[PDB]
C-alpha cells in the first residue's frame, strides 16, 4: 500500500517488493494546509 | 494601494491588510523525504 | 633561415621566464531530485 | 526569508525539488590536496 509510510512509497515507486539499494523514492512530505485564510470580497 | 505584491517569478509574495499591516507570503515548504535502504537487511532509514 | 651548407642556423633563447597557466576542469555537477507531489499538487485533495 | 530576490535555495524548497550534497566533505577534500602537494616535492625522482 503506497499510502502508509516512506518504506511503502519506495516499494510502490520501484514497483518491485524486493527494492534495490541506491536511495531512490517519492519525495517531499506534502505540507498539508494547517489553516485557511480565505480573505476575498 | 495595489495590495497584491509579486516576485520576479510573479508568484504572490505579499498581502496588504485593510489597516495596512503587510504580511510576507511564502509558498509552503517541501519538507523532502528520501529512503536509505539495504536489500540484505530488508530494513530502511527515513531521510530528510 | 635554413643554410645551404653543412652548418645549420639555430634560434636559442638567452633569457628565461616562469609563468603560471591556470586551468579549470569540472568533475562534479549539482545533483537534483524532483517529485510530482510537491511540484504539481501540494494540496487540492482531488489533485492528490 | 530569501537572502536575495529569486533566491535559488528558497525556490528549491517552494517547488519541492531538493539539491543533494557532494559525495566528499570539503575538509576531506582539503586533506587529499595536502597529501598531493607533499607527494609533488619528491614524486619525480625515478620511473614508477
Amino acid at each position: 500500500d503506497c499510502g502508509f509510510n516512506d518504506l511503502s512509497q519506495l516499494h510502490c515507486s520501484y514497483e518491485s517488493f524486493d527494492v534495490e539499494s541506491g536511495v531512490y523514492s517519492v519525495s517531499s512530505f506534502e505540507a498539508k494546509p494547517s489553516g485557511s485564510v480565505v480573505e476575498q470580497a | 494601494q495595489q495590495r497584491f505584491v509579486y516576485d520576479a517569478y510573479q508568484n504572490l509574495v505579499g498581502y496588504y491588510s485593510d489597516d495596512g499591516n503587510y504580511y510576507c507570503l511564502r509558498a509552503c515548504v517541501s519538507v523532502p523525504v528520501s529512503v536509505i535502504y539495504d536489500k540484505e537487511t530488508k530494513t530502511h532509514a527515513t531521510l530528510f | 633561415d635554413q643554410l645551404n651548407s653543412s652548418y645549420f642556423k639555430l634560434s636559442i633563447p638567452t633569457n628565461f621566464s616562469f609563468g603560471v597557466t591556470q586551468e579549470y576542469i569540472q568533475t562534479t555537477i549539482q545533483k537534483v531530485t524532483v517529485d510530482c507531489k510537491q511540484y504539481v499538487c501540494n494540496g487540492f485533495q482531488k489533485c492528490e | 526569508g530569501p537572502a536575495s530576490a529569486r533566491d535559488l535555495i528558497c525556490a528549491q524548497y517552494v517547488a519541492g525539488y531538493k539539491v543533494l550534497p557532494p559525495l566528499m566533505d570539503v575538509n576531506m577534500e582539503a586533506a587529499y590536496t595536502s597529501s598531493l602537494l607533499g607527494s609533488i616535492a619528491g614524486v619525480g625522482w625515478t620511473a614508477g
